[PDB]
């Protein structure tokens, strides 16, 4: 692909019910919180992708 | 009683409310005492402020 | 408060009423959000705090 921006993410734990806030270079918010979730075994409505 | 130093009497607390209908589902929790959903976190430190 | 000289006692009993809603009628309007995910989770936000 060669991006000029490669890859990048950057995770914010809010210590709170499982929360965590992520800011992604990605055109899929969607599977990245509910891939994000799966990982952690928490509710998709904890993730929050920006 | 003028030369008595203050003296502490017992705490007594009585709260009364109302029980929900008897076949309320245990889902329905509107009537119910729920406590406050982030008092654990409070009571941790977690909850963010 | 016939026995006693320096200390005396009192009590009262007072009813109250609070009218409920914004005066000003415009505020008296109120906006929510709600997002059910695909695992079913939901997510609610509302203009409270």
């Amino acid at each position: 692909h060669f991006y000029l921006e490669t890859h990048c993410t950057i995770a914010i734990p809010k210590g709170e019910e499982g929360e965590m806030e992520l800011f992604v270079s990605t055109q899929n918010a969607m599977k990245t919180q509910s891939f994000v979730a799966k990982m952690l075994g928490v509710p998709v409505n904890r993730i929050l992708v920006r | 009683s003028a030369t008595l130093l203050f003296q502490k009497h017992p705490p007594a607390n009585i709260q009364l409310f109302q029980e929900v209908p008897n076949g309320q589902s245990k889902e329905d929790t509107v009537g119910r005492p729920l406590p406050h959903l982030a008092a654990a976190m409070q009571a941790s430190g977690e909850a963010v402020y | 408060n016939k026995e006693n000289c320096w200390k005396k006692r009192g009590l009262c009993i007072i009813p109250t009423k609070f009218g409920i809603s914004f005066t000003v009628p415009f505020l008296n309007q109120a906006g929510a959000l709600i997002h059910v995910y695909t695992d079913g989770s939901v997510l609610v936000s509302h203009g409270g705090t």
